[PDB]
C-alpha cells in the first residue's frame, strides 16, 4: 500500500529449484480427476527439470 | 558603571533561556514529524503544513523573550 515492508515471500528471487502441494482423492472411481492431474503435474516439472532447477513434493 | 554588568547578565539570562525553550520543543516536534514522514511518504507536504502550524505557536514566548533580550542589550544598555 502506501507503506510496504521486504518480506521474504513478497519477492522474485531466483529460482533454482521449485515445489509442490499435490492435492489428491482418497477414493477411487473418481474418473479421470486424478491422472489428468498427474499427467499435467508431470509435464510442467518436466519443463522445469530441463531447465536443470529441481522440483520437490 | 553598574548598569551594563548587571543588564548584559539580564539579557544573557533571558536569551540563554529562550534557545532552550525553543531548541527543545521543536526538538520534539520535528521528531515526530520526521517519524510520521518516515511512516507515510506521500504525505510530506500536509504534514509539513501542520508541522507548521504547531512551529508557529511554540516560538511564541521564546521569540517576544528574544526580541526584549535584543532591546535590553542595544536599547536600554
Amino acid at each position: 500500500g502506501n507503506l510496504e515492508y521486504k518480506h521474504p515471500y513478497l519477492e522474485d528471487r531466483d529460482v533454482k529449484r521449485v515445489g509442490y502441494l499435490v492435492v489428491s482423492t482418497d477414493r477411487g472411481l473418481a474418473g479421470g480427476l486424478n491422472i489428468n492431474l498427474f499427467k499435467k503435474l508431470l509435464a510442467e516439472m518436466k519443463t522445469w527439470t530441463d531447465k536443470g532447477v529441481q522440483a520437490d513434493l | 558603571n553598574l548598569n551594563m554588568d548587571l543588564l548584559y547578565m539580564a539579557a544573557a539570562v533571558m536569551m540563554g533561556l529562550a534557545a532552550i525553550g525553543a531548541a527543545i520543543g521543536i526538538g520534539i516536534l520535528g521528531g515526530k514529524f520526521l517519524e510520521g514522514a518516515a511512516r507515510q511518504p506521500d504525505l510530506i507536504p500536509l504534514l509539513r503544513t501542520q508541522f507548521f502550524i504547531v512551529m508557529g505557536l511554540v516560538d511564541a514566548i521564546p521569540m517576544i523573550a528574544v526580541g526584549l533580550g535584543l532591546y535590553v542589550m542595544f536599547a536600554v544598555a
